[PDB]
């Protein structure tokens, strides 16, 4: 029985593969960063609905997905009232700045509001609570490498103001571009495409987690941003790659 | 077809023992006794007298002339 | 000096969960003064040990008395004094995790140094006072000697 | 007003290296000091690393337009 | 920072094999000496057969193959002859080879048994193992067939071909009791005791020994019949010494040239 | 059809050197001795003999490919003891030990016969 | 079997294995057990084979699930829970899950 | 020895000027359509055109 099954499979799968290959043999990614065919008919405005190569993508997890409302509040809010916790995490020359200054407090509140919005988007987009998702850059591995290189020693008060993290994330959210162009439609498409990756980046890089579990310093965070941007740039889908044959 | 000259594994000469082996088996001795009577300790050299097939006889049956 | 820790211990249980390997066993030892736990893993084959035996474990950052902070490399041809001359079992590893009972407000009171001697693990759990010399990603030794008593 | 990616794809890099190697093998002037090697492909790789290849790539767009990019203008991947 | 003082003791001396023991030596030297016993041992053998008329039933090359495996005694001839490759003449000179001849033709009615005894050698001492026990059967001829040829013998070693392999089987063994734990028995009780085991029948294996080097290497060199066992050992030692001397000379020349 | 002959395992070819010295650049006082047309017979004994010498910090050989007849021996001694003299001393003492072993075996044999 | 906790090698074996390393820096690592005799460990030798400063975590085939929840999480009796830091093997036994 | 085979501009057929087939006739291997699909997947158009035109049957 097994031998007969193998013989028929060896005869049927070849024809199946041939038909699959002869239907997408001309599809490719043109230099306009879009997938078309020999008739120049657009099949996808971006390869794989994102425009990224399939080689530089790894499984990851969404921390801000499927939490509890009470846990989500005590993990991404960065309470600025308990000065003892700040002294334990941040240095003395930052606790006073984060307390007295109200602009930092407003900025952190806005960050938490954006985080909540991203969590709602993920819930309405990823039903059934599936944390396992595929994204280009493994931020946890990068953070671990930064810790092991710069010798963070996550016991001492680190020197990294939350505003630095916020501005760094905002700039990295601008540098990573997929749909070039200042046109409103171009910006809308860029936001739509690079949406899940930005949500994951914000969820991993926060003001509380960065100062409790990672304790990265300014130089470490700058190196992390550089590494992330370089890896995302390398992860882009190279135009002129026959994706039809690869899919077949 | 014909008894080899040496054991493939060991190397001991076994070609000069086929006739003696047949004679000992014919007289009264058995195989398990004849093998160690000839001087074959290792089990690798004992296959040459047990596994060997004597096909040269059938070949000689087809005498060219007379 | 470089003595990161110094204390006498005693063996009280070996491989409680059943000896897994054949040359390594768990040594659930206890202290006598500082009251600290110990899960050292010694090579039972070359250095046999039975229950009730006491030994002087001394975690040192270097083997020299003057403390020159050796780079780390096997150089047997060396005439300099070595602290290993008075120990029957020495090892070399690198601590990789310092867990403790820390909180969000008040500092920790009990730490737990996790050091791996190239595969042989050891957890020096105890108070957070005598473990000040342990920092993640740092080379350390063992320097244990069985006491005849 | 070029909108193509500012990075050199692997296909373009390979083709440029091959073309420069072929040209060098046909007795063409080099654009870098030779440290004592003879393989034309190695010389082409050294020139690419030194960003001195006298070639400009014309990336055709689906509509019909094109953009001329120079090897010493865009960033090299490898 | 020098060598050691090995000792030797023969336990059984016969004309077919020797069982000696080497003590106070490194394992590498012992294993090298073994591999030299098997591979690098000068010995004479058949390596050039000129067949003029072979009417037997076997192949033309079969005769040459069988003749190549016939041992030849070289107790005092191997050390005198030189390798044919390094000869300074043409044709197989007797000074660097030994000639053989075989001319048998079955005339009577009964079938012939062409044995090694038919190999008429020109030299007296270079003869197949038939001095002092049947002879190596080459082929069987019948009335009407014949086998005429002449072959030459040359010096060679096992590394080139198995024909120059004097030793039948070397029984190399050290540390009979598993004291150095070089092998871990899952169930020691299920294994038999080695021939050289001094341990009693109660204990299965000797206890562990941390500070212990391998010594007391046992040997059972078994001669095929061509070269004597002790002669094989002496030739192997001389050849290894010559190889080391040549390597030392080459190294000295290389250092001086630099 | 492409099987190599049997003399290419021990016989030197015209132009090939029996031994070549090459100094290493990663650490001081370290040279790699490359031998041509040899096997483990002539490298394992030298490795062990070098191991005996305490002034040799590192010693070990290898076979780049079994079909190729070549072995590389890497030696690293103390800065006040070059590896060339280490190799020479290892060969010399090994030869002396083998000669002594041969003499002892010969006298033992001659005494064993009727004695 | 080379990366088990109960693997010990002598200076001769270690120096013989290092010869088969196309990226060795030329320095002998400090043995895991200096006295009573210099003995290396399989994991320590395998660390030199790992290039760069890699960091990853993997689980062994025979890893009991009821181990992370209870104590002995970072110190596994069965030598599981592969942990690599700075391109050096620290814990666990390598298998298909990691290689 | 009965399976080893090689080729370097060997004999050509008469109908379609392409290499022969079979070890005995000293022919070249077939570059099947699946190999063509694999090469397209690699995007190596130059290698594909070479294998299909330069070393297969050049003609003007
Ligand atoms: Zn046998
Ligand atoms: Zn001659």
């Amino acid at each position: 029985e097994g031998l007969i099954d193998t013989a028929v499979k060896t005869a049927e799968t070849g024809y199946i593969q041939r038909r699959l290959i002869k239907s997408m043999e001309s599809v490719m990614v043109k230099y306009d960063a879009t997938v078309r065919n020999s008739i120049n008919q657009v099949v996808q405005l971006r390869y794989g609905e994102d425009g990224l190569a399939g080689e530089s993508v790894e499984f990851q997890n969404l921390a801000t997905l499927k939490p509890s409302n009470k846990a989500f509040e005590k993990k991404f809010r960065f309470d600025y009232t308990n000065e003892r916790a700040l002294r334990r995490t941040l240095q003395e020359d930052l606790v006073k700045d984060v307390l007295s200054n109200a602009h930092i407090q407003n900025e952190l509140e806005r960050e938490f509001e954006r985080m909540r919005e991203d969590r709602e988007v993920l819930r309405v987009i990823f039903p059934t609570g599936d944390s396992k998702v595929v994204l280009p850059c493994n931020l946890l591995r990068m953070i671990w490498n930064a810790q092991k290189i710069f010798h963070i020693n996550p016991r001492l008060p680190s020197d990294l103001h939350p505003i630095k993290v916020v501005e760094g994330v905002k700039e990295l959210s601008k540098k990573l571009v997929i749909v070039n162009g200042d046109d409103p439609l171009s910006r809308q498409a860029q936001e739509n495409a690079t949406l899940l990756f930005n949500i994951h980046l914000r969820s991993t890089l926060c003001s509380r987690r960065m100062a409790e579990e990672f304790r990265l310093s300014g130089e470490a965070f700058d190196w992390l941003l550089g590494e992330i941007e370089s890896k995302f740039n390398q992860a882009i889908a190279h135009p002129g790659e026959m994706v039809g044959a690869l899919a077949a | 077809m014909i008894i080899p000259v040496r054991c493939f594994t060991c190397g001991k000469i076994v070609g000069n023992k086929w006739e003696a082996y047949l004679g000992l088996l014919q007289a009264e001795y058995t195989e398990g006794d004849a093998l160690d009577a000839l001087g074959l300790k290792r089990y690798c050299c004992r296959r040459m007298l047990l596994a060997h097939v004597d096909l040269i006889e059938k070949l000689l049956n087809y005498a060219p002339l007379e | 000096a470089g003595i990161l820790f110094e204390d006498i211990f005693d063996v009280k249980d070996i491989d409680p969960e059943g000896k897994k390997f054949d040359r390594v066993s768990r040594l659930h030892c206890e202290s006598e003064s500082f009251k600290m736990d110990l899960i050292l893993d010694v090579n039972i084959q070359i250095y046999p040990v039975d229950l009730g035996d006491k030994f002087r474990l001394v975690i040192a950052s270097t083997l020299y008395e003057d403390g020159t902070l050796d780079d780390g490399e096997y150089n047997p041809t060396d005439d300099r004094p070595s602290r290993a001359d008075q120990f029957e079992y020495v090892m070399y590893g690198k601590v990789y995790r310092i867990e403790g009972d820390e909180t969000s407000t008040e500092a920790a009171t009990r730490l737990s140094a996790y050091v791996s001697y190239g595969g042989l693990l050891m957890r020096l759990q105890g108070d957070a006072n005598n473990l000040h010399g342990f920092e993640v990603d740092s080379r350390v030794y063992l320097l244990m000697k069985k006491l005849a008593f | 007003k070029r909108i193509t990616t500012p990075y050199m794809t692997k296909y373009e890099r390979a083709r440029v290296l091959g073309t420069r190697a072929l040209q060098i093998a046909m007795c063409a002037p080099v654009m870098v000091e030779l440290e004592g090697e003879t393989d034309p492909l190695l010389i082409a790789m050294k020139e690419l690393k030194a960003r001195k290849i006298p070639i400009i790539i014309r990336r055709y767009l689906p509509d019909g337009s094109y953009e001329d990019w120079g090897v010493d203008e865009l960033i090299i991947s490898d | 920072p020098y060598a050691n003082q090995p000792t030797v003791r023969i336990t059984e001396l016969t004309d077919e094999n020797v069982k000696f023991i080497i003590e106070n030596t490194d394992l590498a030297v012992a294993n090298s000496i073994r591999r030299v016993f098997i591979a690098e041992v000068p010995i004479i053998a058949i390596d050039w057969v000129q067949i003029d008329a072979n009417s037997s039933v076997l192949h033309d090359e079969f005769i040459a193959h069988r003749l190549g495996l016939i041992p030849l005694t070289s107790d005092d001839i191997v050390d005198k002859l030189q390798y044919s490759r390094d000869c300074t003449c043409e044709e197989f000179c007797p000074e660097c080879s030994v000639e053989f001849t075989l001319d048998v033709r079955c005339n009577e009615d009964q079938t012939r048994h062409v044995t090694s005894r038919d190999l008429i050698s020109n030299s007296p001492r270079v003869i197949p193992v038939t001095s002092r026990q049947d002879d190596i059967l080459i082929v069987k001829l019948r009335k009407g067939q014949e086998l005429r040829l002449r072959a030459y013998a040359k010096k060679g070693f096992g590394k080139e071909h198995a024909k120059w392999n004097p030793t039948a089987g070397v029984a190399f063994e050290y540390d009979p009791d598993n004291a150095l734990r070089h092998t871990v028995y899952p169930k020691p009780e299920e294994w038999p005791k080695s021939e050289y085991s001094e341990l009693d029948e109660d204990e299965s294996q000797a206890p562990y020994d941390p500070n212990g080097k391998p010594e007391r290497f046992y040997y059972n060199v078994e001669s095929c019949g061509s070269l004597r066992p002790e002669t094989i050992v002496l030739s192997a030692l001389s050849g290894l010494k010559k190889k080391l001397s040549d390597l030392q000379t080459q190294l000295s020349h290389e250092i001086q040239s630099d | 059809m492409n099987a190599p002959p049997a003399f290419e395992s021990f016989l030197l070819f015209e132009g090939e050197k029996k031994i070549t010295i090459n100094k290493d650049t990663k650490v001081p006082n370290a040279c790699l001795f490359t031998i041509n047309k040899e096997d483990h017979t002539l490298g394992n004994i030298i490795k062990s003999q070098l191991l005996k010498d305490p002034q040799v910090l590192f010693a070990g050989y290898k076979v780049p490919h079994p079909l190729e007849h070549k072995i590389i021996i890497r030696v690293q001694t103390t800065p006040d003891y070059s590896p060339q003299e280490a190799f020479t001393n290892a060969i010399t003492d090994l030869i002396s030990e083998l000669s002594l072993l041969e003499e002892r075996f010969r006298v033992a044999i001659k005494d064993k016969q009727e004695g | 079997k080379f990366t088990k906790r109960d693997v010990f090698l002598e200076r001769g074996e270690v120096m013989n294995l290092l010869m088969f390393l196309s990226t060795w820096d030329g320095k002998v690592p400090q043995p895991a057990i200096l006295k009573p005799r210099p003995l290396w460990t399989g994991k320590q030798i395998f660390s030199l084979i790992i290039p760069g400063h890699i960091n990853c975590i993997r689980t062994h085939s025979t890893h009991p699930d009821d181990e992370d929840s209870g104590p002995y999480k970072h110190i596994s009796p069965g030598d599981t829970k592969v942990v690599v830091e700075n391109g050096e093997l620290i814990m666990g036994i390598l298998c298909k899950k990691s290689l | 020895d009965d399976k080893i085979h090689s080729r370097a501009r060997g004999p050509i057929q008469i109908l379609n000027r392409q290499p022969m087939e079979g070890r005995s006739r000293d022919g070249g291997l077939r570059f099947g359509e699946m190999e063509r699909d694999c090469q397209i997947a690699h995007g190596a158009a130059q290698f594909l055109r070479e294998r299909l035109f330069e070393a297969s049957d050049p003609y003007q």
